């Protein structure tokens, strides 16, 4: 998994598109938003897209998800 | 002219002996003016004299000299880029070095020269200045001041292109471009131009060091004629024809060929051959203007070791499972590929590759070596909202903590109301199915007052183990066991709350705030989930349903069950999925079993940004019915609820929410595109028009006894609120603006028209 764009400066890559991964928390008295489970669920998405490592854009914890209370979602780009 | 004496004046670092002979004239010789401009030019050509004057005295021949200044040191200032030794190195080669005597005529030439070297890196123009400071005797310090400025580019042009416009090629920091040239070379090879060649690449320049122009000259036509396979095929001739399949009108491409060369190599690898060789030679036909590809195949067991290297964090035991074939057994090249991804999927490493090495002193055995390349992950958030207020949350993660394979998460949360701290141990792939072990140890301090409810305090602790085994990739089921301990305290006496305390067998004072209740509960938790959402974030189609079901297992002080169901359904309206219809529903209903009641800390509540927008958090449902009581810190000209000291003699109807055992909420939203934001970034913004409906009630309410009080058993009282919502992925983090109007509101329901929440990581 790659963090910034500087890490790949001058490299031949194929951008498959966009992939996402998230973890949901329905109530206050429920398990917390799991960011590492959201980074993995983004990679399985990129591996169904078939890629080695993913280009992570920004991992942020959502306040307004119409199914939960708090949801941590990691947005990334699948690369070959 | 007869010379009977010769003398030299100004000699220092050059002895007489030198001069005496390295001049044609000598003592006792006859001299003419020819011998003057021979002697002078000869002594000048010694390259040791600043200046020379050789002339005749009556009888004496006198030499008047000035020796060149001898360099004592060469100092450099302003040279940020070039190393001082490197710069000295260039100079030593030119002829200028310490000990050498400087030629005050060549400084300019030295300048041109150093300036010349300065093209080595980006500075195609600069100014070098010579300080030629004098010193003792006739020595000199030559100091060099460098005015070095640092490359520029705007025009990249292609000449000799008739197949494509320059702009059409431009469709896809510049100091050095090598891989990029190969990428644009491939542009032509991908379109069938096998006889494409780059003849030259010129770097043009303007007067200053800042102005560069790139010209790439080209020689551009060909196509495919056919594929011909020949070699020790190993009898798989039937399969190879499928790999070398060709479409009519195929324009030649050297990478697609290589893909096939590797596919044949992979197939023969799958069949046990360790080193299958596939070579391809193109038969060039300029006559047909099409290449005919000749492919030579040359097909060339057991595994002694399955090695693990690069695991400097994960001990050499956890990784022993992630594959599809054992050590001390037969090799399966496909089984190596099946289990290849299994190392990447964990997210425990960064880069992973395979190597097959021959076992020492064995004609059939091979060691398969997998090379694996950070595990500590730190996540920190800080937000502000209508529910949580200022919310602090942090989690420390270690995926391969001390080489156990289990991931340890220590997460802490603090809202305005509750404070939660948990320690978690997780294994996302514990068995064959993809089952996890949701180990959790926790602590929750709950403050009801801050949660906009009737006052009470709940400090709780316990543990949970939840085993989730997947079924369908759309459907996931979880089930587990949990122990909890709740020490309730500081409860302001109200009917509702007390009702439950009486169910438990606990009977406290209804005029005192001084109370404490301790329970120990064991529970069996289950949770079914279905997700067919097209996207986890900003979904545009599909539906997600969640079921939660808690139940007390005998031995627990409390005896109740709780059941909730979340529904979310997205239905797209346009072909581009920019206009969507949403349907959210939340149901919840728990109750007491042993004639008892479900605890009030386990009640459901509606309202807030969460549910029914337009209403203050948790304000929906039953309200408290306080008993007359004496407040502890009583102060007049301060508001209290049903305080005897304020003149309270009977039960008080109130505005403070208490929630209930039964609740249902629904929303019908209509997602549209954000009004003025451009499509370029309109994927981060979600506008929405929602119609919210909701209610909470209590099935254990006594309508009959409390006639002067509202029927908190009546579920018919539906609240509705319609609004507008706006969600953004602003740089700050996630966000929402939910301006709603609650048109249908009942008794003491508190409004909160503008809502919102923000994050960061």
């Amino acid at each position: 998994i790659y963090t910034n764009a500087e890490e790949l400066v001058g490299k031949p890559f194929r951008d498959l598109g966009e992939v996402s991964g998230d973890s949901c928390q329905a109530s206050n008295q429920d398990s917390p938003p799991s960011i590492p489970t959201a980074r993995k669920r983004m990679q399985i998405n990129a591996s169904k897209m078939k890629a080695n490592a993913v280009l992570l854009h920004s991992c942020e914890v959502t306040s307004g998800t119409p199914g939960c209370y708090r949801q941590a979602v990691c947005i990334g780009s699948a690369l070959n | 002219f007869v010379v009977k004496d010769i003398h030299f004046e100004g000699l220092q670092r050059v002895a007489v002996g030198a001069a005496l002979l390295s001049m044609p004239v000598r003592t006792g010789d006859t001299v003419n003016d020819e011998d003057i401009s021979n002697t002078i030019r000869a002594l000048f050509a010694t390259g040791n004299f600043e200046d020379v004057r050789v002339l005749r005295d009556g009888d004496t021949l006198l030499v008047q000299v000035k020796e060149r200044p001898t360099i004592a040191s060469i100092t450099f200032s302003g040279n940020k880029s070039v190393k001082d030794d490197m710069l000295k190195q260039n100079l030593e080669a030119s002829g200028v070095r310490v000990g050498e005597s400087l030629d005050r005529t060549t400084i300019a030439d030295i300048e041109k020269g150093l300036e010349d070297f300065y093209y080595s890196v980006g500075k195609y123009s600069a100014s070098v200045k010579a300080v030629v400071t004098p010193l003792p005797r006739n020595r000199v310090d030559l100091k060099l001041v460098f005015q070095e400025g640092v490359a520029e580019i705007q025009q990249i042009n292609i000449v000799g292109n008739h197949a494509f416009t320059t702009d059409e090629l431009i469709s896809h920091q510049k100091q050095k471009l090598a891989g990029d040239l190969e990428t644009l070379r491939s542009y032509y090879l991908d379109r069938g131009y096998a006889r494409f060649n780059i003849d030259s690449t010129q770097v043009s320049l303007t007067p200053d060091k800042k102005g560069i122009y790139v010209t790439v000259n080209i020689t551009e036509q060909y196509k495919l004629s056919g594929v011909e396979v020949s070699g020790n095929l190993a009898g798989h001739s039937a399969e190879i024809e499928q790999l070398t399949k060709i479409e009519p009108g195929e324009l030649y491409n050297g990478t697609k060929v290589t893909k096939m060369e590797d596919d044949i190599k992979k197939l023969l690898g799958r069949y046990g051959y360790a080193y299958p060789r596939v070579q391809s030679m193109p038969e060039i036909n300029d006559a047909d203007k099409t290449v005919k590809l000749r492919v030579n195949v040359d097909a060339g067991f057991y595994v002694r070791k399955i090695r693990f290297e690069g695991n400097d964090t994960s001990k050499d035991a956890v990784l022993r499972r992630e594959m599809r074939q054992m050590e001390g057994a037969w090799l399966g090249s496909d089984l190596v590929d099946q289990g290849k991804e299994r190392l990447n999927r964990l997210g425990f490493f960064e880069t992973v590759d395979t190597d097959t090495q021959r076992v020492p002193g064995s004609p059939d055995q091979v060691d398969v070596v997998y090379k694996v390349k950070n595990t500590g992950s730190f996540n920190f958030g800080i937000g502000y909202g209508t529910e949580s207020g200022v919310s602090f949350q942090a989690g420390v993660q270690q995926d391969n903590w001390l080489g156990t394979g289990y991931a340890v998460g220590i997460n802490g949360t603090k809202n305005d109301y509750q404070t939660y701290a948990e320690l978690s141990v997780t294994n996302p792939y514990f068995t064959v199915d993809g089952v996890s072990l949701g180990g959790r140890l926790f602590y929750n301090d709950f403050q009801a007052d801050d949660a906009d409810l009737s006052d009470y305090t709940n400090k709780s602790y316990g543990t949970d183990v939840t085993l989730g085994f997947p079924i369908n990739e759309y459907n996931s089921l979880r089930a587990g066991l949990g122990y909890v301990h709740n020490s309730l305290s500081n409860m302001q006496p109200q009917v509702a709350m007390w009702r439950y305390l009486y169910s438990m067998g606990e009977h406290p004072s209804t005029s005192d705030q001084d109370n404490s209740f301790k329970t120990d509960d064991f529970t069996f938790n289950y949770g079914w989930t279905y997700n067919k959402l097209d996207r986890g974030y900003f979904p545009t189609d599909g539906s997600r349903v969640n079921l939660t079901g808690k139940v007390t297992i005998p031995g627990s002080d409390n005896e109740y069950y709780k059941v909730t169901l979340d529904t979310a359904t997205y239905v797209p309206i346009d072909d581009d999925h920019k206009w969507v219809v949403l349907g959210r529903t939340r149901w919840g209903y728990g109750d007491g079993l042993g004639g008892k009641e479900m605890p009030f800390y386990e009640n459901f509540y509606a309202g807030g940004s969460s549910t029914v927008r337009g209403f203050q958090s948790n304000t929906i449902g039953p309200k408290a019915v306080y008993f007359p009581h004496q407040a502890s810190n009583y102060d007049p000209d301060y508001d209290y609820e049903c305080a005897t000291q304020d003149g309270a003699k009977d039960l008080c109807k109130s505005d403070d929410a208490v929630g209930g055992n039964a609740m249902a909420v629904a929303s019908l939203e209509f997602i549209t595109p954000t009004p003025f934001i451009s499509d370029k970034y309109a994927n981060s913004v979600r506008t929405s028009f929602f119609w919210d409906m909701g209610t909470v009630w209590d099935t254990n309410w006594d309508s009959s006894q409390y006639s002067g009080y509202p029927d908190y058993s009546d579920p018919s009282n539906i609240r509705m609120s319609a609004g507008i919502a706006l969600q953004w992925m602003s740089p700050l983090g996630p966000l929402v603006f939910s301006y709603a109007q609650p048109f249908k509101k009942y008794d003491g329901d508190k409004a909160e028209q503008f809502q919102f929440n923000i994050g960061k990581t």
